[PDB]
RNA sequence: CUCGA
DNA sequence: GCATCCGTGAGTCGAGG
DNA sequence: GTTGTGGGAGCTGTCACGGATGC
């Protein structure tokens, strides 16, 4: 579920999208902070691991 | 909403949508309400009737009656200790402070001695010592510093089971441990240190009954104990007997906890030997799994293993207990003292004064405060600094664990956590996870366990009746969500609720299995955390760095409330005791910048002393100034005077600054920060910091030092700004180097130079042969001279041995922010300065208003803090001011909260609470509606952008930039403190290389690793140099200096005395070491010039 | 001892 | 014949008091 | 010169490893 919420959010976006550029470009961060930051973060670890 | 509560209060319009159901408790309460009950005062006795039973006990009654009465062995005599009573305090705290000394008390006791054989009762009042006395703002003041006591982190006495898995088959092997309030412990029965101790040697079973023990009777297991751990001595019938009734059934030795003899009573039976049947009947039935269990006697008890971080079984132990067990100690060392006296003098001669020592009660309490790890120099950059200190719980420490023995779970979040530690707040480096805050609406308990407040819940029926639960209650019942659905009258609209059970897990059950719901959302933070708006927005990583960082803001000249907070600002502010707050409703008599006099309505006149340009223990300025006005009514709670980072009763921390978000030409790369000059020449972040230079004239082996204005062969006019005395002057400006006290030490004729000698001689000089030891002002350093204060052995001052004098001046810097200093918003993005534009080339909006910070957009997206943007937009909607269009409705994005948010004046201060609060529709509402300038324009569109122009070449930016209203603070890491330099300094007479830290004008040190890499690079002659003649070649390095100076080249480089210091380190080993040539025997290591 | 990278 | 008990490792550089 | 009664504070929430020792 969240890939998918992912490539939606991927595809979605404008490729000029200034939070899109930025990553493209490989100027700065991953695409998993883009889809955290919208979208969905998914599953959070445990105490455990 | 918000704020209703304190009179006075600033109208901070709240974006909430949740009725608050209960305010917060007294933020200092945990430490108060523990040292009230430590003392016994009438707070605490009214406290403990509305919420305790009817026979209360405080901290030193408690400790008199567990050491009453002392006893002679032959019961001949009995001395009894009760009603403790204090007088009044010795010193006010201002005086102390300045005094150096330490607030206190005298303690005095009723001591009752008997001679059971005379009959003879001579009743006496006897002083136990300057007990030291919490302060109104909950600190104490040992040697005039100020001083926080950190409750500490601790597990409560009882029996604990956990399941360990062997490494013979993977099964799964049960294991005990009794942890006492006093004394030792033992698992299984290996008990003391001493492995290999059957169970059933020392008395349906499973394995019980495959104890594999040899032997009957009780002679044996008696005397397996002594030969099994009393060793050193043969075996005995007597001996064993006493210790093992002197072990665990004798009171004295062993103490049996009240909270853990409550825990233990609660984990086997209602009402010792049937405590150690019950827990080998849990050990056994443990083994098996058995779901309960039934002891003789005793019934109800789960049998499962037990959590060692669960809240319910770990307490904390606030100031109150702490400072009770230290008074145990001295209160034993001094019973020890006062049998050991009954014994040899005379009955009937010996009064309760001739055989009480308090020197050992008095040393206790002393060394409690000035060497244990939980009495803390009091973090004070600002109030929040303090609030947090005082409400913090750290595991470390006398009696915890060790920061080196806690590993990684003991730093993990519990969810027993939730509501009593909050989560986020807790230190990024080693201490992590060691060092949290109380949650907001936290409460500790007697028995040192953290309870929380929840809603009663009734059929489905949220209710007004609150009720406090500790880790185990909750555990034991279904926690409704504070962001519930409920109709008036207390009902759940949707057909089940969202609720926590005891597995830590959450569930969606029909609102008529709910028990208890959530006061409010944010019940989980602490008061910094719940302070950081659209929290809910923030990744924990950056919302801990943004709590740990407005715990650093300085205090600045002129404080302004964030255009956007919380609802937290004013309480925070209130609670921490920055500000001035008035006892007793009455009316402003007088104001003056130094005192306020209120007129109470009965005739009373109540004044309070504004803190002026007070120096903090970490060099911000503690400044309060009042806000009241000669003839102002003001009612009781209101805020007075604002404190150093208040603002009409709200913590302001920081400014509003305008930003623009954009990259501006690399200046900002990287985290760096672009501020517009005006905050310099408008002092937006100028702060005063005030250091205290201290010195001392005492008695040296040639002499006394004496503080005199006469200095060997100094300028007249350097001394221009000294006194008579040779002290500078009140209200001079001194520059880095210049004298501050002039003093000379005696110094020895051997130490004359030749030059000084031939001087004294042909001039027929005096005998004086002194040296310049004056106190000069140490590097980057300068300001105006606040203030001087000095002491001397002449009048009635009390000083240390051999100290004649001792003057302090109190230096006063106006800080102007600058480059390298680190800003910081409230969301964990920090800053250093990277470059302070002038005004002109700022980028500026239409209408020429230049912005004031540019904050680099590649900064924003990785750190999972978009909340700064939220900010941004509601800051910039703050400031402009909306008018929601009410004509023909409420539009469906207003409808749900905006109650009196549908419109807002210019510069309108709105708090948008954590997990309630702005949303995200409303916020683009209000972007929409923003009013316009001056001139009717609309500066920032509805996407929170506007056009900017280049301030440099005049084009316009070609694409529109977010720009807002941020609050950014000023924290305590300034260029001025961090910059240092050093060409030749002080040396340690110990290694020969030069000292370590700035203010002792140290170098740098080359590390291990720093020496890998120049090895690295091949530069062997500066990896040389580095570790020869710039550190340990006592000729080299002065030879290196005289060769600089003479433009002659650098010499070649000699031995480290580091070298010759491990040699004799070596042989004092007793191992024979030596340095040979090529052939040869050992190279030994061991005027002309002068004559020139 | 707390804190900074 | 080996099983335990012990003794050794566990990042660097900076600031106060 | 010492002549009636007499066991203390401390860990005490670390882990992973390799090789004398000791029954």
């Amino acid at each position: 579920a969240t890939d998918e919420v992912g490539q939606a959010l991927r595809e979605h976006y404008p490729d000029d999208n200034p939070i899109i550029t930025i990553v493209d470009s490989g100027a700065t961060g991953n695409f998993t902070q883009t889809r955290t930051l919208a979208g969905m973060k998914g599953l959070v670890t445990n105490p455990k691991g | 909403s918000s704020n209703n509560s304190v009179p006075g209060a600033p109208n901070r319009v709240s974006f909430a949508k949740l009725r608050e159901p209960l305010e917060v408790p007294g933020l200092l309460d945990v430490q108060t309400d523990s040292f009230e009950w430590l003392i016994g005062s009438p707070r605490w006795r009214e406290s403990a009737a509305e919420r305790g039973d009817v026979n209360p006990v405080g901290g030193l009654e408690e400790v008199l009656y567990e050491l009453s009465p002392i006893e002679d062995f032959s019961g001949s005599m009995s001395l009894s200790f009760s009603d403790p009573r204090f007088d009044d305090v010795k010193a006010p705290v201002d005086e102390c402070k300045d005094k150096d000394m330490t607030y206190a008390a005298p303690l005095f006791v009723t001591a009752e001695f008997i001679n059971n054989n005379t009959g003879e009762i001579k009743s006496q009042t006897v002083f136990m010592g300057d007990f030291p006395m919490m302060t109104e703002k909950g600190t104490f003041i040992i040697n005039g510093t100020e001083r926080v006591v950190v409750s500490q982190l601790v597990r409560s006495p009882g029996v604990y089971f956990d399941e360990t898995i062997d490494k013979s088959t993977d099964k799964t092997l049960h294991s005990v441990k009794v942890i006492p309030s006093r004394g030792a412990w033992l698992e299984f029965v290996r008990i003391d240190r001493k492995r290999r101790q059957p169970v059933t040697v020392l008395l349906f079973s499973e394995i019980m009954r495959s104890t594999k023990d040899n032997t009957v009777g009780t002679d044996e297991a008696l005397l397996d104990i002594y030969r099994k751990l009393r060793p050193g001595e043969p075996p005995t019938k007597e001996s064993a007997q006493t210790l093992l009734e002197n072990l665990f059934f004798k009171e004295k030795r062993y103490d049996l906890a009240r909270v853990g003899r409550y825990k233990v009573n609660k984990k086997l039976g209602l009402h010792t030997e049937e405590d150690v049947v019950a827990t080998i009947e849990y050990l056994v039935r443990l083994h098996e799994g058995q779901t309960t269990m039934t002891v003789p006697g005793g019934v109800e008890v789960p049998v499962e293993t037990d959590d060692i971080d669960h809240f319910g079984n770990r307490r904390l132990r606030t100031v109150g207990e702490l400072i009770q067990n230290q008074i145990r100690v001295g209160m034993s060392r001094m019973e020890r003292v006062v049998r050991e006296r009954m014994t040899t003098q005379d009955v009937e001669a010996i009064t309760p004064q001739t055989l009480i020592n308090i020197r050992p009660v008095v040393a206790a309490i002393k060394e409690f405060f000035g060497t244990s790890q939980l009495s803390q120099f009091m973090d004070q950059n600002n109030p929040l600094s303090g609030l947090t200190h005082k409400r913090r719980l750290s595991a470390l420490g006398p009696g915890g664990l060790s920061r080196e023995r806690a590993g990684l779970e003991v730093r993990d979040v519990h969810p027993s956590h939730y509501g009593r530690m909050c989560p986020i707040e807790t230190p990024e480096g080693p201490n992590i996870g060691l060092i949290g805050s109380l949650s907001v609406y936290a409460r500790v308990n007697p028995f040192g366990f953290i309870e929380t407040p929840y809603r009663k819940v009734v059929d489905g029926v949220v209710s007004d009746e609150i009720v406090y639960l500790t880790a185990d209650e909750e555990d034991r019942h279904v926690v409704a969500q504070a962001n519930s659905p409920i109709d008036a009258d207390g009902r759940f609209v949707e057909p089940r609720v969202l609720v926590r059970r005891k597995a830590g897990e959450v569930e969606y059950v029909p609102s008529s299995e709910v028990d208890y719901m959530d006061v409010s959302p944010r019940q989980m933070v602490s008061v910094a955390t719940a302070m950081i708006p659209f929290l809910e927005h923030d990744d924990a990583n950056r919302a801990l760095m943004g709590a740990n960082m407005q715990r650093q803001a300085v205090p600045l000249v002129r404080s302004e409330a964030p255009l956007v907070g919380t609802g937290m600002e004013l309480r925070a502010a209130i609670d921490a005791g920055d500000v001035v707050v008035a006892e007793e409703s009455g009316v402003i008599e007088e104001v003056s910048a130094d005192y306020i006099t209120v007129m109470h309505d009965n005739g009373t006149r109540r004044t309070y002393r504004m803190r002026k340009f007070a120096r903090s223990n970490h060099g911000t300025c503690a400044n309060q100034c009042p806000i009241v006005d000669a003839g102002d009514r003001v009612e009781a709670g209101q805020v007075i005077a604002d404190g150093p980072c208040t603002d009409d009763g709200e913590m302001a921390l920081g400014k509003n600054l305008l930003v623009a978000i954009m990259p501006w030409e690399g200046h900002n790369y990287e985290d760096a920060i672009i501020l517009s000059n005006r905050l310099v020449e408008e002092d937006v972040l100028t702060s005063i910091h005030i250091e205290e230079h201290e010195i001392d004239a005492r008695d040296t082996k040639l002499g006394a030092e004496e503080i005199t204005r006469d200095i060997p062969n100094i300028s007249d006019e350097v001394l221009a700004d000294l006194d008579e005395r040779g002290i500078v002057r009140i209200g001079a400006e001194v520059r880095d180097g210049d004298i501050l006290v002039g003093k000379v030490t005696p110094k020895g004729e051997t130490e004359l130079t030749p030059e000084e000698r031939l001087l004294r001689a042909i001039f027929g000089e005096k005998a004086r042969e002194v040296r310049d030891t004056s106190l000069k002002v140490p590097h980057g350093e300068s300001g105006k001279v606040i203030g001087i204060r000095v002491f001397s052995r002449e009048d009635e001052d009390e000083l240390p041995a051999g100290v004649n004098e001792l003057v302090r001046v109190y230096v006063a810097q106006k800080r102007k922010i600058s480059d390298g200093d680190k800003l910081a918003g409230r969301h964990g993005n920090k800053g250093v300065i990277g470059k302070i534009l002038p005004v002109e080339d700022m980028p500026f909006l239409a209408d020429g208003t230049p912005v004031d910070i540019i904050l680099n957009t590649h900064g924003v997206p990785r750190r999972m803090n978009i909340g700064q943007i939220l900010e941004t937009h509601l800051g910039w909607c703050a400031h402009s001011g909306w008018k929601v269009d009410a004509a023909k409705g409420v539009p469906d994005w207003a409808a749900r909260l905006p109650d009196e948010l549908l419109e807002a004046q210019p510069n309108a201060i709105v708090s948008t609470p954590v997990f309630d609060g702005a949303q995200e529709a409303e916020l683009q509402g209000l972007l929409s509606c923003t009013l316009p300038n001056r001139d009717g324009d609309v500066l920032v569109d509805a996407d929170g952008k506007a056009m900017l122009f280049d301030g440099r070449s005049g084009e316009p930016f070609p694409y529109p930039v977010t720009v807002g209203y941020m609050y950014i603070m000023k924290l305590h890491h300034l260029v001025d403190d961090k910059i240092h330099a050093r060409s030749t300094g002080p040396y340690s007479m110990i290694t020969q290389q030069p000292l370590g830290g700035k203010a002792q004008f140290g170098g740098q040190r080359f590390g291990e690793m720093e020496c890998w890499a120049m090895q690295a690079y091949g530069a062997a002659y500066t990896l040389q140099e580095l570790l020869t003649i710039k550190s340990d070649d006592t000729v080299g390095r002065v030879k290196v200096y005289e060769a600089i100076v003479k433009g002659e080249n650098i010499p070649e480089p000699g031995i480290p005395e580091s070298f010759k210091v491990l040699l004799k380190e070596l042989q004092s080993l007793c191992l024979n070491v030596e340095v040979l040539s090529s052939d040869g025997a050992a190279i030994e290591l061991r005027l002309e010039r002068a004559a020139a």
